[PDB]
């Protein structure tokens, strides 16, 4: 490497630690990496910034694609990339976000904690599907959709508007098989689908759904290789009732099908129905609600709407109409994100 | 890898890396110093026969091959020949292609396995010594490539264009075989820096229908498009043809070589 080059580009650099203020500003830990809520050293704009570190060490697969598709996406309800750092006396990388104050599972929890306006849930899910929308049809899966995934933002420019983030970006050969909750995962997964599609974050869109209108994850089951978990197929079934062969006739496909039978009666799931669930934690089966609610849940991935058609349902065109501010003007009262302290 | 496939208007590719010719021809005055116009070609070429050598070792999709490709031509589109080596810079670019995908990894001691023996068996001729850099050197330089590229990975070909082309035409074991192998002759230009892909693969249809006597007048003028853009790169496929001709890579490329500026070492 030509010496002059070197120390030109080490003089030009921006270094993360040098632009931002983030020290003892953690908001997050995870499988992600470091996730601070930042300000910039310099008083050019007052906003917050959300600064991830990505965990481990020089460009892994989740990094370079993390990278490479947000480089390129731009949508409102996808969360924008708007500056990478790399530090190369560590090998490490930090990604630059508008701050996103809330999201999904918090909010969820403050409501289930109490035991949101007229459109609030609508609009969640409008904007939901506007993002999910955009990533499909740029033929991008996000593959690991869910509560803590979908952001909120808070006071500002954006008040309550969605922010889909951590997309799952590398999934080797486009495959699941290759604490943990499988809560929002379709029964496909389940039966051992070796490939990621459209209808699996469908699904996961239609349980975030049921989640936000009973405050309860629809498919709860306790926590924890094989795709096939019986307890988690059993809550679906319990929640659900067990499939007809005309309801997903190419269940038989699946790897995981005889399995399936050893273990399972449809009988044992008789009086079981997605109605009869929604009916005990008030919802209205005749609300236009339940029957897009319905058509997100459908067992056999293939009937299963998509996106853009579910943007369409009459749902959306029902007062209240959703809003760009999933507050709608209200006073927000969610409590801000809390600093990590722990070692 | 079908990602951001209808995107291309909006992209990174077409908003940052469509460049001006003339804008090309200034920042690359500074390695003209060193190399005649022609012998810096020669150079381009070169760099684009080892990096399909090593994808083919490597076993890599062609699209994978392009996009490592084009990473390579971007940097020194910027910044000279002196500034990193392309020795370490062509397998870095192919260590960081096979990343953006998805379907199978490359291995550490793989890459340099594959850029050794790939050197040795395949261009002697223009290098006595083995593969001097190790795996680190290759970490290093992808973080440089990385951040002088802007970040951006996702690159669009002229391979799914032109497949949507001959598909439309109905002529896919007649012309698509050539087409194919043109559009692969096109990296050993600047094409890709300057045009958008389609007009790219358009060029390339049209001199395979040439090639074959195929007339095609007919449906290249139902067509919405530029021609005279068309006929452009079609004037440099020409010439490419021309220049191969004339140039002996393999008796040629050692004087090349040495007369490349090299890095400058610390003082
Ligand atoms: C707060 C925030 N604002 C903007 C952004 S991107 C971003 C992120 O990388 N991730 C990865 C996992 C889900 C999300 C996240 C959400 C909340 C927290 Cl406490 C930490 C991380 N987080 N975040």
């Amino acid at each position: 490497m030509d010496y002059d080059f070197k120390v030109k580009l080490s003089s030009e650099r921006e270094r993360v630690e040098d632009l931002f203020e983030y020290e003892g500003c953690k908001v997050g830990r995870g499988t992600y990496g470091h996730v601070y809520k930042a300000k910039r050293k310099d008083g050019k704009d007052d906003k917050d910034y959300a600064l991830k570190q990505i965990e481990g060490t020089g460009i892994s697969m989740s990094a370079c694609r993390e990278i490479a598709l947000l480089r390129e996406l731009k949508h409102p309800n996808v969360i924008s990339l708007q500056k990478v750092f790399l530090s190369h006396a560590d090998r490490k990388v930090w990604l630059l976000f508008d701050y996103a104050e809330h999201d999904l599972w918090h909010i969820i929890k403050f409501h289930r904690a109490s035991k949101l306006p007229r459109g609030m849930v609508k609009s969640l899910l409008y904007q939901i599907l506007d993002g999910i929308h955009y990533l499909h049809a740029n033929w991008v899966l996000h593959r690991d959709l869910k509560p803590a995934n979908i952001l909120v933002m808070g006071e500002g420019p954006e008040r309550g508007r969605v922010k889909i983030a951590d997309m799952g970006f590398a999934r080797l050969f486009n495959s699941p098989l290759k604490v943990v909750t499988f809560w929002y995962r379709a029964p496909e997964l389940l039966l051992g689908a070796r490939h990621y599609t459209k209808a699996i974050d469908i699904w996961a869109i239609g349980c975030i759904f049921a989640e936000l209108l009973t405050s309860e994850p629809i498919f709860h089951c306790r926590q924890e290789s094989n795709p096939y978990h019986h307890d988690q197929l059993d809550r679906i079934f319990n929640v659900m009732g067990f499939p007809a062969d005309k309801d997903w006739e190419d269940i038989k496909k699946m790897p995981e099908h005889s399995t399936l039978m050893k273990d399972f009666r449809r009988n044992t799931y008789t009086n079981c129905s997605l109605i009869k669930y929604m009916e005990k934690h008030k919802v209205k089966p005749d609300s236009k609600a339940f029957h897009l609610l319905q058509k997100l849940l459908t067992m056999d991935p293939i009937k299963r709407i998509t996106s853009e058609q579910a943007m369409q349902d009459p749902y959306f065109l029902e007062d209240p109409l959703p809003t760009s501010d999933v507050f709608a003007g209200c006073q927000i009262p969610y409590p801000k994100r809390e600093f990590l302290t722990e070692e | 890898d079908k990602a951001m496939a209808g995107n291309f208007w909006q992209s990174s590719h077409y908003l940052q890396w469509i460049l001006d010719k003339q804008d090309l021809l200034k920042e690359r005055q500074k390695d003209l110093k060193f190399l005649s116009e022609e012998e810096y070609w020669k150079l381009q070429i070169f760099f684009t026969n080892v990096i399909q050598a090593l994808g083919e070792h490597l076993k890599l999709r062609q699209q994978v091959i392009a996009t490592a490709t084009v990473y390579f031509k971007r940097f020194y589109a910027r910044y000279s020949l002196k500034s990193i080596d392309p020795v370490l810079m062509a397998p870095t670019c192919v260590f960081l292609a096979s990343k953006v995908e998805e379907f199978g990894v490359v291995s550490n001691t793989r890459l340099i396995a594959a850029a050794t023996s790939v050197l040795k068996t395949r261009f002697s001729y223009a290098f006595p010594k083995e593969f001097p850099y190790r795996m680190n050197h290759i970490l290093e330089c992808e973080f440089y490539l990385l951040e002088l590229m802007d970040c951006c990975l996702i690159v669009y070909h002229p391979y799914r264009p032109l497949l949507q082309y001959v598909q439309d035409m109905g002529q896919e074991d007649m012309l698509l075989p050539l087409a194919w192998r043109i559009v692969n002759d096109t990296y050993r230009t600047d094409l890709c820096l300057l045009y958008p892909p389609f007009m790219i693969a358009l060029a390339c249809l049209h001199v395979a229908c040439v090639v074959q006597q195929k007339d095609a007048r007919q449906w290249f003028a139902e067509l919405s498009v530029d021609m005279e853009k068309i006929l452009e790169i079609i004037r440099v496929i020409l010439k490419l043809y021309e220049q191969w001709k004339n140039f002996d890579e393999r008796k040629e490329m050692a004087t090349i070589l040495s007369k490349m500026p090299k890095p400058k070492p610390p003082p």
